[PDB]
């Protein structure tokens, strides 16, 4: 997908606004909190009964950072992201065995969370273009499975 | 369908929300209108521009009705049998759009309110808002 | 939820259906597992081959629990809230594998079933075990 | 998506054994009948308040006709699935805006109507295969949307 000039320095100043270690964190807490049945391959990080256990888990934020890594490194490359996106990719068709839908979930809660932390800064224009980037870097991530 | 902890928090969420109803729907309805352009296409009589009354308009009516629903949360069918003939009859929308337009909602709500958007609440408004569109989206009498 | 038509038709459905429920679902279980190899990882104590005994029994208790819902469909909570927290705290099942099981018994009910699978008990079939899976995919309690 | 020689000689039998005339007919109507929502494209086509006139319109047939065509077609060319269904997608993209649900909707139809019309000879090896040729077809058809 192509972004205008004015999109573009929209996103990356607010991307370098962005606080690199508790976003990924609260992303990955946020959805496990809210669609309980992703704790099935997540169930190997420990107590996980109580949405404050699993905002304290350690685990969560030491796999939020490589999450919102692997993020950062897919706007970063924009213009190729099927081939960024491919080890991931084979890795999650072959080994964790998920369903394309859980990826756009994971897209949305990362919305919601950036919308929570900038307040009024996140004006519509910038929310629909983070919502390309979101959509192209799902649909990357999750092709061999169609 | 509904645990009296995530009702509870539902109605604290919009308690707290009060008298901004106009004005958050309307922002909704612009944050729906930007991000997904083909859901344009059931309004083709509106002029959808920026600070429109037809638009500030629609998004209070569409808030006056979430208030009311908020306020009849255990009797949705019997208060939104009207909306729902209408939304399932007349209109014949897919049920896909009503997702875009929830999520924009938890979006707008969550800009506005960073105190009472803790993850309880984000799961509570979450829950409610798909059992509003599920009720909305029936074809029954 | 359900018009008077639609639960008729299906009530005649299943009584035309009869006593051949649990050969239907064995059937339904080798159709979803040839069909959608996803869905086999739940499975990780079975022997999945061909005319396999213990497939033949879950069959057939999975035909045994949709006759029940069948004979109890105005009182799905009530009948299933054991099925309900055994699949949603325990297995912890995603429910996008249901519209599969769905698809496939719908299929299954087709191919031997010519006479009675008109278009209008398409449509109450499809609802009633769309009605089915969302009673048994919820957090109640 | 690659087929086994038997699943490519199983198929090629049955769809050589299928009626050319009422299968796209039903197919259409049933999706029409099920799924209410989708009579907001073809309101054009005159009465379709009740399923017995749903059934009984000509046009949905003379339309049924012209989706079996291009599914046959599709079928015919499995090799090369995204050159065949170029202009059909472009179409539906631009003029139609029809989200990519109906898609795999319309394809579960046709197979259960497939079943319905062989009986006990749609074996699940069959089904499987035809499953996979359905899935292939719509995200052929279905890529500019994402
Ligand atoms: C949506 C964008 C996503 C991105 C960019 C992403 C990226 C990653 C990365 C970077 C890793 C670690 C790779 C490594 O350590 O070598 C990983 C592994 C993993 N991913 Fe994803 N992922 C995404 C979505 C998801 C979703 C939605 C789920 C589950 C619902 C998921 C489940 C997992 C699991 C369970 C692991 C392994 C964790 C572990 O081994 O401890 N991922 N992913
Ligand atoms: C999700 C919760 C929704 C609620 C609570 C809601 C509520 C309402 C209300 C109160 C009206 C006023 C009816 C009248 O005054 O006669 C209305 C009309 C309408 N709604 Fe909805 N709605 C919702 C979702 C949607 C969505 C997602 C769409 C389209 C994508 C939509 C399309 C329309 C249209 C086109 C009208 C008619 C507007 C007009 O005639 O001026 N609604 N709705
Ligand atoms: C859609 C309607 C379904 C019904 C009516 C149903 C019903 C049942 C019943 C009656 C049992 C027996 C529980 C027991 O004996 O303790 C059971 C267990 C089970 N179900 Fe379901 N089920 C459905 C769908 C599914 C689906 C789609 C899956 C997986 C994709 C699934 C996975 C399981 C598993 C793994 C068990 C445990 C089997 C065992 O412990 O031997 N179910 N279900
Ligand atoms: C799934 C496989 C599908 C195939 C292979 C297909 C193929 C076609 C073909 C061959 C045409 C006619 C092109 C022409 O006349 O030049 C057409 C048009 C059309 N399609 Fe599709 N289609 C599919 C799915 C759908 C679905 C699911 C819908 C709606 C829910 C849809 C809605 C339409 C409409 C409304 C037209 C125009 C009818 C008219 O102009 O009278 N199509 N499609």
């Amino acid at each position: 997908v192509h972004l205008t000039p004015e999109e573009k320095s929209a996103v990356t100043a607010l991307w370098g606004k962005v606080n690199v270690d508790e976003v990924g964190g609260e992303a990955l807490g946020r959805l496990l909190v809210v669609y309980p049945w992703t704790q099935r391959f997540f169930e190997s990080f420990g107590d996980l009964s109580t949405p404050d256990a699993v905002m304290g888990n350690p685990k969560v934020k030491a796999h939020g950072k490589k999450v919102l890594g692997a993020f950062s490194d897919g706007l970063a490359h924009l213009d190729n992201l099927k081939g960024t996106f491919a080890t991931l990719s084979e890795l999650h068709c072959d080994k964790l065995h998920v369903d394309p839908e859980n990826f756009r979930l994971l897209g949305n809660v990362l919305v919601c969370v950036l919308a929570h932390h900038f307040g009024k800064e996140f004006t519509p224009p910038v929310q629909a273009a983070y919502q390309k980037v979101v959509a192209g870097v799902a649909n990357a991530l999750a092709h061999k499975y169609h | 369908v509904l645990s009296p902890a995530d009702k509870t928090n539902v109605k604290a969420a919009w308690g707290k929300v009060g008298a901004h109803a106009g004005e958050y729907g309307a922002e909704a309805l612009e944050r729906m209108f930007l991000s997904f352009p083909t859901t344009k296409t059931y309004f083709p009589h509106f002029d959808l521009s920026h600070g429109s009354a037809q638009v500030k308009g629609h998004g209070k009516k569409v808030a006056d009705a979430l208030t009311n629903a908020v306020a009849h949360v255990d009797d949705m069918p019997n208060a939104l049998s009207a909306l729902s003939d209408l939304h399932a009859h007349k209109l014949r929308v897919d049920p896909v759009n009503f997702k875009l337009l929830s999520h924009c909602l938890l979006v707008t709500l969550a800009a506005h309110l960073p105190a009472e958007f803790t993850p309880a609440v984000h799961a509570s408004l979450d829950k409610f808002l798909a059992s509003v569109s599920t009720v909305l989206t029936s074809k029954y009498r």
